[PDB]
């Protein structure tokens, strides 16, 4: 996942 | 070449490596067109509206409820011109990563990736868990089962929401017992994110328009790393997270981000995850890896035709790099054992491949989105498997030029700007  | 075929979506399909598919969601689905582009590895160009039953609707909720941080498009990837634009993609960005030393051990140690065959209730035999397969369609129209560690599946609803997904199971949990599970990733070639030079601006919600922009095979990288760890059953459990001190934005909103992106991301984010927990984690997957050759001992009968116990026995024999003894029994090595789960989190790490790409990227986990781009790089003139999008010999070969939206803005179309939505 890329995450914020 | 990782891909020995160069695959067009309209290619007609053979029921081997280009064929009409089902997945193991529990649920219906009619048939859609997958190709595989390498042993154990499928690609499949459609929106995933399969492996979460609940997640089939592509249109945007209402526009009053949108998250900071994701863009809709209901329409993206439906055309046949797109699917075949995204194959391409997709395996350019394979070869671009197996181009790599790196890339090529982390591929390779997926491929050997095969999900534990731990779905039987009697432990005497050893059998396949049927989530970890795919049915394809045959020539003769029927259905065949087939093994596989992962699937490259294009976004669900919301397009940037990139991430692993697998099929879990009643009682075992796949990604962290040891055994492992078939991976799907939900990626797309089609679009990047934009992030800023300068490490106080990146980290910062309110500044930066997102001047360069994220190779995309890094952050395809960056998911097979999850997929390696999911895989091998090492997944850290979400619930164990870094309750981030080291960015007053992250703090103010008490927001938390989980160890195991800590640890895919690599560098200096790995070390928020201290010493005593590092220890625990260590252990409890070396017991789980003590349990699969204690299964693998026990096991005196295999099931199916596929292969023979021998034949799956050294299959896991080499996966987990078990030792064996003079009357054959599996046992864990200490050594090897550190040796692999070391290679699965500390060599392969976001923070190495941008070493071994020589891109420009993020340099931490913990920072803001600035913006998501929408871009081609199936085109050479645009991006190569050999300098992404900083092509040799011309004006973007130097300081990453390649990647400033602002001097190679014939590459970027800007659709979304994030900063300041936090
Ligand atoms: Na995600
Ligand atoms: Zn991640």
């Amino acid at each position: 996942c890329r995450g914020c | 070449p990782f891909v020995n075929k160069q695959f067009n979506y309209k290619d007609p399909v053979n029921g081997v490596d280009i064929a009409y598919i089902k997945i193991p969601n529990a649920g219906q689905m009619q048939p859609v067109k997958a190709f595989k582009i390498h042993n154990k590895i499928w690609v499949i160009p459609e929106r995933d509206t399969f492996t979460n039953p609940e997640e089939g609707d592509l249109n945007p909720p209402p526009e009053a409820k949108q998250v900071p941080v994701s863009y809709y498009d209901s329409t993206y990837l439906s055309t046949d011109n797109e699917k075949d634009n995204y194959l391409k993609g997709v395996t350019k960005l394979f070869e671009r990563i197996y181009s790599t030393d790196l890339g090529r051990m982390l591929l390779t140690s997926i491929v050997r990736g095969i999900p534990f065959w731990g779905g039987s209730t009697i432990d005497t035999e050893l059998k396949v868990i049927d989530t970890n397969c795919i049915n394809v369609i045959q020539p003769d129209g029927s259905y065949r089962s087939e093994e596989l560690n992962l699937v490259i599946i294009g976004p669900s609803a919301d397009i940037i929401q990139f991430e692993c997904k697998s099929f879990g199971h009643e009682v075992l949990n796949l990604t962290r017992n040891g055994y492992g599970s078939t991976q799907y990733i939900r990626f797309s070639p089609d679009f990047t994110f934009g992030f800023e030079e300068s490490l106080e601006v990146d980290t910062n919600p309110l500044l930066g328009a997102g001047k360069f922009a994220t190779d995309p095979a890094v952050t395809l990288a960056h998911e097979l790393i999850h997929a390696g760890h999911r895989l091998y059953g090492i997944a850290i459990n979400p619930n164990r997270v870094f309750k981030v001190n080291t960015n007053a934005y992250y703090e103010m909103s008490g927001l938390e981000v989980s160890f195991e992106e800590l640890r895919t991301f690599g560098g200096h984010d790995a070390k928020f995850i201290d010493s005593l927990q590092e220890n625990e984690f260590r252990l409890y997957y070396y017991n789980k890896f003590k349990d699969i050759a204690s299964t693998l001992n026990k096991a005196k009968s295999i099931v199916g035709t596929t292969a023979s116990l021998q034949y799956m026995k050294n299959v896991f024999k080499e996966k987990y790099l078990l030792s064996e003894d003079t009357s054959g029994k599996f046992s864990v090595d200490k050594l090897k054992f550190d040796k692999l789960y070391k290679m699965l989190t500390e060599i392969y790490t976001e923070d190495n491949f941008v070493k071994f790409f020589k891109v420009l990227n993020r340099k931490t986990y913990l920072n803001f989105d600035k913006a998501v781009f929408k871009i081609n790089i199936v085109p050479k003139v645009n991006y190569t498997i050999y300098d992404g999008f900083n092509l040799r010999n011309t004006n973007l070969a130097a300081n990453f030029n390649g990647q400033n939206t602002e001097i190679n803005n014939m590459n970027f179309t800007k659709l979304k700007n994030f900063t300041g939505l936090f």
